[PDB]
C-alpha cells in the first residue's frame, strides 16, 4: 500500500521556523515528484509548494515565496518543508501529496494524499488539558470531557481504539484564549459497570497523555 | 638542459612587455617552471610559478593581475606577460626549472634586465671642484665621458661611479696632480655625453 | 571532425558509441562496404547493412575527388544492439551501444517513429519544460530555433556546460557532463514551432557524489563525498601514506579523483606516475571519451575524471599529494575483465 | 608565513670554515625544505644545497647544510674557502604556494690585505651657487673589503634626507665608492660644519669642510 | 492565478438519486493539441484527508465508483453521481492544474435528506475531581437525530440563563446518517452549590414538548 505519513505539528510564535517531514513508503520515491498543500481552518485549500523528482526544480506561490522551503531526501525516501518568518495566517493543516506521473508533466493532480499534520501560530504557550469523566438503564451513554487546553488538536479514543460502533466525538470550541471539547460513546447497558471503559486523551504540543476511566 | 632568455629593455610606467624563456633538452611537460627576479641591491624575489601542464598556478600578491605566466608545450617556451609596470619592477628577471618534490630550482637561465623609469634622455651640467675633480650632475641615459685636457692627462684619472639621486645619474671624476702643476698650468675638464651629443669644457680656477 | 583511416597517402581498429559521427575511409571486400559487411569473419560471409541492428544510418560514397574513392558512414546514437561489422582490403568496426538514457523531445512535423517513447508540447507547462538529467545522459529534440542561440547559455549566472553540443540534421542534442561542480546550473533553448515559443530548461539531478577516491583534506564541510578520507596534516615527515583504490567490473560508471589540501604531482589527472615517470592517462587507459573535471574548495584542490565503458588493459597509475615535507600516495587500479 | 633572516656581509680568508645562517621567524624549519643557492655577480644563480643537506652533482664536499631545531635555522657550511667563492648565497623554503627567500649574505674572499679608505672632500662650485643650489661630495677610495657604511653629518647632527650613496664598485685593486648631499644656497652657508664619516669594519674615518674657504 | 468558482456552496439530496456538481474556471483549461482538460475532483470526507476522483475531467482513478462521471470542457465542468450512497457524503473540491499556480474550489458539501429521527438527550453532572479545581460544568449529550436544526435551552432552578454556554455540532454519520450536538453549562463552584435542580431542554421537530432531562443533587 502507498503510505505518506507526515510529522512535525506544534505551535510557533509569529516569526519562528519549523520543519515538517513526510515519510513516503511503498513505492519508487525517486520515480514520482512530491508537493505540499495546506487547508485553512475554514476548510479552504491552498497550494503550498511542489518539488521535482530529483530536487532540481521547485515551485512556490506568490504568498509563501522565499518564506517556505520544500526539500526531499530520496536516500531515506522522505519529503520535507522548512517554513520561516511565520504569520498567523500560516495556521492550517499541511498535506503531503504525490503528483501523478503517468503523463510526464511538472503540474498534475495528486494521486495519493497524506494523513496531514496541522500547525498553529499563536503567542499563548501550550497549556495541558484537564480530563473530567462523565458518568450517568438501557443503552447507557458514556461521556468524557476535555476542558482548558491550547492549542488544537487533541486525539481522543476509547479503550485504545477497541470501541468504535456508535461513538461520537464533539468538536472543539474556543474558550476566551483556550479550547474545550467532549466525547460520547454508547454501549449496551449490560456491559457497564461490569466492564471498564477508559477515555484515552492525548495532546501532542505538550506531550500530554491522560487515561481516565469512567 | 638550457634556458634561453629573451626580451628586456627600457620601458616607462604603464607599458607592457612579454619575456620569453626557451627550453632545451629535458622533457618540458614533466617539470615545473618559475620566474625569479632581483632588484639592484635587494634579495631574491619570487614572481610566478607554473605546473607541468597548467593545472596549478601561483603568484605573490605583489604582482596580482599585473603579471600572467604562460607556457607552450609545442614550442618549449615560457612567458611572463607583465602589465602596468612600476619603478619597483626595475630588476633582472630569471626563469628556472623547479622540482616540486624537492622545492628547489636545479637549472636557471641567463636573466634579462628590465628597466622601468620615467626618465627622459637629457644632457648633464658640469661643475669644477677644487686634487681637482669635475662634477657631472643629472645625466641620463648612462654613460658619460670625462677626460682631462682632451686625453693629455694620463696618470691620476680617478673617475668615481654613478648614483641615482632622483631618477638621474650623477658622478664625479678627480685627478691627483702634483703641487707644482697647479694653479700654474691650465687644468681643463672635458665632459661629453654621446647619447645626447654634447661636449662641455670647464676649467678649474678657485 | 570525426574518425578517419587512410590507405593511399596496418589495422584500422575502431570501437565507440557513435553520436552522428562520420567514419572516413580512403581508397576492399566484401563487395561494396557500408552496404555489404563481413559479419562472421571466420565463415567469411557477406551480410548486408540492411539486415543489421542499427536504427538510423547514412552511408556515403564520394568519387568527386580526383585522387581517392572515399567511403564514409554516419551512425545515429539510436542503436538497440551492439553491432559488429567488418570490411578489409583491414578495417574492423564494432559500433557500441550508448549506456545512457535518451530523452527525445520531438517538436517537428516529421513523425519520428524510430524510437517509440517521445516527449512533445503537451508536457510543457505554460510554454516551459523543466528536464532533469542524471550524471551522464543525452537529451535530444527536433525543432527549429529562433536566431539559433540554444543550449549554451544560462540565466542563473551559472552556465550549464556539456561535453558536446552536437547539431546535426534538425536535432539539438546535449551530452550531460559526468560531474558538474556547481549546485545550480541551467541552460535555456528557446525553440519555435507552430507559431508557439517553447523554452526547454535543463538541470542536473542530485549527483551521487560517490567519488571512488581519497580525500586527504582537513575539512568536513565538503561538497564532494569521496569513498575514502583521511587528514594529511598529522603524519610523520618521512611517513609514506598509501590510499589504493581497486576497481573490477565489466562496465564502468565511476568517478575517480582526490581532494588534496597541498599541491598535486604530477598535473593530475591528465598526467600520472606509472610508477620522473610522468605518463599520459588517456593513452595509459586507451579510451577516447574520458571526461576531466577539477574544483577548488577555497584552498583544497580537487582533481578527478570520469571513466564510462569497458577497459582494454589492467592499468595502474599513482598520483601524489604533498603538504610541506609530508607526502601521500594514491594508487588507482582499474581491472580489465 | 615566515621570514628568512640572513646576515648582510661576511668576509673570509682562503681556507676557512664559514657557516651561513638562514633564521626562520615563525614555524618549525624542520617542516619546509630549504635550498641554498650561490649567486655570483654578472652570472646566473646556481644551486649548492637542496632538501636540507643533499648537494647536487658538481658541488664539492666543501659546501654542506645543517638544520638546527634549537635556533630554528639552516646553516650552509663552506670549508676551505677558495678564490671563486666570493659570491652571494641564498636560501629558499617553499610551502603551499609560497616561495620565500632569504636576505643574500655576500661572502668576500680576502686575497688582498686589510685597507682603510682614503677620503676626499669637495665644496659646491661658484656656478652652482648662482643657481641657488648646493651639493657636497664625499670621495671614498682604495678600500677593501667593501663592508662599509656611510654617514653624512652637518654641525654634528646627522643630516638624513637629500643623500645618495653608491655601492662599492671595482675601479682599483681595491673598491671605490662615492656619496652626495643636496643642499639649498642659503642652507649651506647657514651651518659652518660638514663631515663625512665612513664605518669601515669599525674604523670610522672622517673628514670635514667649512664655508669659510679661500676665495679668488 | 486562476479563480475556481464552484457552486453551490451547500447542497442537500436524498438517497439513491443523481446530483450534478458544478464548477467553472476563470480561464479555459483546454489544450489545442492535447485535446484534454486539466481539472481534478477530490473527495474530502469529514474528519479525513482528501482523495482524487477523476483526472483529465473525465478519466477516473482506479478504485473510483463508476457512478462518478465527470463532464465539461473549456470553462464549465460538472460531476455526477449516478446513485448517491450513504458512504460518500463528502465535500467535493474542484481543482485546476492548467498553469501555475494550481488553485482549488470552494467545495460542495453533501448534506443529505434523511428519514426524520428523534434526539437521544443525556445529561451528565460535574465530576468530583472537577470540583477540586474550582469549576463545575454540566453537559447534555444530544446525538443521532435528524435534522440538524435544533435549539438547546438551559434551565437552572426554573429560571433560564444564557451566560457562558458551549455548543458543539457534529457532521453526518456514514452508517446512521445523523447529526449530534453537545452543550456545556460552565459555572463556578460557589454558584453550583446554591441550586439543586439543573435541566436542559431541546426543541426538536419530532415532539411538541421540549425534550427534557434533569438531575437533582
Ligand atoms: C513526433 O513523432 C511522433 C512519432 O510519429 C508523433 O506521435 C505519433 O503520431 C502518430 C500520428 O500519425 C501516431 O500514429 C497513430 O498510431 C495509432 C496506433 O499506433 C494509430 O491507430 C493512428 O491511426 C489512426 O488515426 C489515423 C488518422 O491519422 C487513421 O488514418 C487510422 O486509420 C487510425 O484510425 C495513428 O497512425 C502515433 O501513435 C504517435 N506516437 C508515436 C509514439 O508514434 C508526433 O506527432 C510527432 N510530433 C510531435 C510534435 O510530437
Ligand atoms: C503529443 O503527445 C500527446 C500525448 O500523447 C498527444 O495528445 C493526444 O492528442 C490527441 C488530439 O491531438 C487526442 O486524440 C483524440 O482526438 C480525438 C479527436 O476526435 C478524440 O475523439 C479523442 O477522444 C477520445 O479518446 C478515447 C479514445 O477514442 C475515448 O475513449 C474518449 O472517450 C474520447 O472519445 C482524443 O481526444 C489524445 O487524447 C491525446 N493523447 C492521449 C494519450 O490522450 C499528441 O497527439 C501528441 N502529438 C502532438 C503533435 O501533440
Amino acid at each position: 500500500e502507498v503510505m505518506l505519513v507526515e510529522s512535525g505539528g506544534d505551535l510557533v510564535k509569529p516569526g519562528g521556523s519549523l520543519k515538517v517531514s513526510c515519510a513516503a513508503s511503498g513505492f519508487t520515491f525517486s520515480n514520482y515528484a512530491m508537493s505540499w498543500v495546506r487547508q485553512t481552518p475554514e476548510k479552504r485549500l491552498e497550494w503550498v509548494a511542489t518539488i521535482s523528482s530529483g530536487a532540481s526544480y521547485t515551485h512556490y506561490p506568490d504568498s509563501v515565496k522565499g518564506r517556505f522551503t520544500i526539500s526531499r531526501d530520496n536516500a531515506k525516501n522522505t519529503l520535507y518543508l522548512q517554513m520561516s518568518s511565520l504569520r498567523s495566517e500560516d495556521t492550517a493543516m499541511y498535506y503531503c501529496g504525490r503528483q501523478v506521473n503517468r503523463h510526464d508533466r511538472a503540474l498534475d493532480a495528486m494521486d495519493y494524499w497524506g494523513q496531514g499534520t496541522s500547525v498553529t501560530v499563536s503567542p499563548a504557550k501550550t497549556t495541558p488539558p484537564s480530563v473530567y469523566p462523565l458518568a450517568p438503564n438501557s443503552m447507557v451513554t458514556l461521556g468524557c470531557l476535555v476542558k482548558g487546553y491550547f492549542p488544537e488538536p487533541v486525539t481522543v479514543t476509547w479503550n485504545s481504539g477497541s470501541l468504535s460502533s456508535g461513538v461520537h466525538t464533539f468538536p472543539a470550541v474556543l474558550q476566551s484564549d483556550l479550547y474545550t471539547l467532549s466525547s460520547s460513546v454508547t454501549v449496551p447497558s449490560s456491559t457497564w459497570p461490569s466492564e471498564t471503559v477508559t477515555c484515552n486523551v492525548a495532546h501532542p504540543a505538550s506531550s500530554t497523555k491522560v487515561d481516565k476511566k469512567i | 638542459v638550457q634556458l634561453v632568455e629573451s626580451g628586456g629593455g627600457l620601458l616607462q610606467p604603464g607599458r607592457s612587455l612579454k619575456l620569453s624563456c626557451v627550453a632545451s633538452g629535458f622533457t618540458f611537460n614533466n617539470y615545473w617552471m618559475s620566474w625569479i627576479r632581483q632588484a639592484p641591491g635587494k634579495g631574491l624575489e619570487w614572481i610566478a610559478s607554473i605546473s607541468n601542464i597548467g593545472g596549478t598556478i601561483y603568484y605573490p600578491d605583489s604582482v596580482k593581475g599585473r603579471f600572467t605566466i604562460s607556457r607552450d608545450s609545442a614550442q618549449n617556451t615560457l612567458y611572463l606577460q607583465m602589465n602596468s609596470l612600476r619603478s619597483e619592477d626595475t630588476a633582472t628577471y630569471y626563469c628556472t626549472r623547479d622540482l616540486r618534490m624537492s622545492d628547489y630550482f636545479d637549472y636557471w637561465g641567463q636573466g634579462v634586465m628590465v628597466t622601468v623609469s620615467s626618465a627622459e634622455t637629457t644632457a648633464p651640467s658640469v661643475y669644477p671642484l677644487a686634487t681637482l675633480g669635475c662634477l657631472v650632475k643629472g645625466y641620463f641615459p648612462e654613460p658619460v665621458t670625462v677626460t682631462w685636457n682632451s686625453g693629455a692627462l694620463s696618470s691620476g684619472v680617478h673617475t668615481f661611479p654613478a648614483v641615482l639621486q632622483s631618477g638621474l645619474y650623477t658622478l664625479t671624476s678627480s685627478v691627483t696632480v702634483p703641487s707644482s702643476t697647479w694653479p700654474s698650468q691650465t687644468v681643463t675638464c672635458n665632459v661629453a655625453h654621446p647619447a645626447s651629443s654634447t661636449k662641455v669644457d670647464k676649467k678649474i680656477v678657485p | 571532425i570525426g574518425y578517419k583511416c587512410n590507405f593511399s597517402n596496418i589495422f584500422c581498429t575502431i570501437h565507440s558509441y557513435f553520436i552522428y559521427d562520420k567514419i572516413r575511409l580512403i581508397i576492399i571486400l566484401p563487395e561494396k562496404c557500408f552496404q555489404k559487411v563481413y559479419t562472421d569473419y571466420e565463415n567469411r560471409v557477406e551480410t548486408d547493412i540492411s539486415e543489421l541492428g542499427l536504427i538510423e544510418y547514412e552511408i556515403e560514397e564520394n568519387d568527386t575527388n580526383p585522387n581517392y574513392n572515399e567511403r564514409t558512414i554516419t551512425i545515429s546514437p539510436f542503436s538497440p544492439k551492439d553491432i559488429e561489422f567488418f570490411c578489409f582490403c583491414m578495417v574492423h568496426v564494432r559500433v557500441l551501444k550508448y549506456p545512457h538514457n535518451i530523452l527525445f523531445t520531438n517538436l517537428t512535423n516529421d513523425l519520428f517513429t524510430y524510437l517509440p517513447k517521445t516527449y512533445n508540447e503537451s508536457n510543457f507547462v505554460s510554454n516551459v519544460l523543466e528536464v532533469e538529467l542524471n550524471d551522464g545522459e543525452l537529451f535530444v529534440l527536433a525543432c527549429e530555433l529562433i536566431n539559433k542561440k540554444c543550449f549554451q547559455e544560462g540565466k542563473e549566472k551559472a552556465l550549464y556546460k556539456s561535453n558536446k553540443i552536437i547539431y546535426h540534421k534538425n536535432l539539438t542534442i546535449f551530452k550531460a557532463p559526468f560531474y558538474v561542480t556547481s549546485k545550480d546550473v541551467n541552460t535555456e533553448c528557446t525553440c519555435k514551432f507552430k507559431n508557439n515559443n517553447y523554452k526547454i530548461v535543463l538541470k542536473p539531478k542530485y549527483e551521487k557524489k560517490v567519488i571512488h577516491g581519497c580525500n586527504f583534506s582537513s575539512n568536513v564541510s565538503s561538497k564532494h563525498t569521496f569513498t575514502d578520507s583521511l587528514d594529511i596534516s598529522l603524519v610523520d615527515d618521512s611517513a609514506h601514506i598509501s590510499c589504493n583504490v581497486h576497481l573490477s567490473e565489466p562496465k564502468y560508471n565511476h568517478l575517480v579523483g582526490l581532494n588534496c589540501p597541498g599541491d598535486i604531482i604530477p598535473d593530475c589527472f591528465f598526467q600520472v606516475y606509472q610508477p620522473s615517470n610522468i605518463v599520459y592517462l588517456d593513452s595509459q587507459i586507451n579510451i577516447g571519451d574520458i571526461e576531466y573535471y577539477e574544483d577548488a574548495e577555497g584552498d583544497d584542490k580537487i582533481k578527478l575524471f570520469g571513466i564510462v565503458g569497458s577497459i582494454p588493459k589492467t592499468t595502474s597509475f599513482t598520483c601524489i599529494c604533498k603538504k610541506d615535507k609530508k607526502s601521500a600516495y594514491m594508487t588507482v587500479t582499474i581491472d580489465s575483465a | 608565513q615566515f621570514v628568512l633572516s640572513q646576515p648582510n656581509s661576511v668576509s673570509t680568508n682562503l681556507g676557512s670554515t664559514v657557516k651561513l645562517s638562514c633564521k626562520r621567524s615563525t614555524g618549525n624549519i624542520g617542516s619546509n625544505y630549504v635550498s641554498w643557492y650561490q649567486h655570483h655577480e654578472g652570472r646566473s644563480p646556481t644551486t649548492m644545497i637542496y632538501r636540507d643537506d643533499q648537494r647536487p652533482d658538481g658541488v664539492p664536499d666543501r659546501f654542506s647544510g645543517s638544520i638546527d631545531r634549537s635556533s630554528n635555522s639552516a646553516l650552509l657550511t663552506i670549508d676551505n674557502v677558495q678564490t671563486e667563492d666570493e659570491a652571494a648565497y641564498f636560501c629558499h623554503s617553499y610551502s603551499t604556494g609560497m616561495y620565500i627567500f632569504g636576505g643574500g649574505t655576500k661572502l668576500t674572499v680576502l686575497g688582498q690585505p686589510k685597507s682603510t679608505p682614503t677620503l676626499t672632500m669637495f665644496p659646491p662650485s661658484p656656478e652652482e651657487l648662482q643657481e641657488n643650489k648646493a651639493t657636497l661630495v664625499c670621495l671614498i677610495s682604495n678600500f677593501s673589503p667593501s663592508g662599509v657604511t656611510v654617514a653624512w653629518k652637518a654641525n654634528g647632527t646627522p643630516i638624513t634626507q637629500g643623500v645618495d650613496t653608491s655601492n662599492p664598485t671595482k675601479e682599483d685593486n681595491k673598491y671605490m665608492a662615492s656619496s652626495f648631499l643636496h643642499l639649498t644656497s642659503d642652507q649651506w652657508r647657514s651651518h659652518n660644519s660638514f663631515t663625512c664619516q665612513v664605518t669601515h669594519e669599525g674604523n670610522t674615518v672622517e673628514k670635514t669642510v667649512s664655508p669659510t674657504e679661500c676665495v679668488a | 492565478d486562476i479563480v475556481m468558482s464552484q457552486s453551490p456552496s451547500s447542497l442537500a439530496v436524498s438517497v439513491g438519486e443523481k446530483v450534478t456538481m458544478s464548477c467553472k474556471s476563470s480561464q479555459s483549461l483546454f489544450y489545442s493539441s492535447n485535446q484534454k482538460n486539466y481539472l481534478a475532483w477530490y473527495q474530502q470526507k469529514p474528519g479525513q484527508s482528501p482523495k482524487l476522483l477523476i483526472y483529465w475531467a473525465s478519466t477516473r482513478e482506479s478504485g473510483v465508483p463508476d457512478r462518478f462521471t465527470g463532464s465539461g470542457s473549456g470553462t464549465d465542468f460538472t460531476l455526477t453521481i449516478s446513485s448517491v450512497k450513504a458512504e460518500d457524503l463528502a465535500v467535493y473540491y474542484c481543482q485546476q492544474y492548467y498553469s501555475y499556480p494550481p488553485t482549488f474550489g470552494g467545495g460542495t458539501k453533501l448534506e443529505i435528506k434523511r428519514a426524520d429521527a428523534a434526539p437521544t438527550v443525556s445529561i451528565f453532572p460535574p465530576s468530583s475531581e472537577q470540583l477540586t479545581s474550582g469549576g463545575a460544568s454540566v453537559v447534555c449529550f444530544l446525538n443521532n437525530f435528524y435534522p440538524k436544526d435544533i435549539n438547546v435551552k438551559w434551565k437552572i432552578d426554573g429560571s433560564e440563563r444564557q451566560n457562558g454556554v458551549l455548543n458543539s455540532w457534529t457532521d453526518q454519520d456514514s452508517k446512521d446518517s445523523t447529526y449530534s450536538m453537545s452543550s456545556t453549562l460552565t459555572l463556578t463552584k460557589d454558584e453550583y452549590e446554591r441550586h439543586n435542580s439543573y435541566t436542559c431542554e431541546a426543541t426538536h421537530k419530532t415532539s411538541t414538548s421540549p425534550i427534557v432531562k434533569s438531575f437533582n443533587r
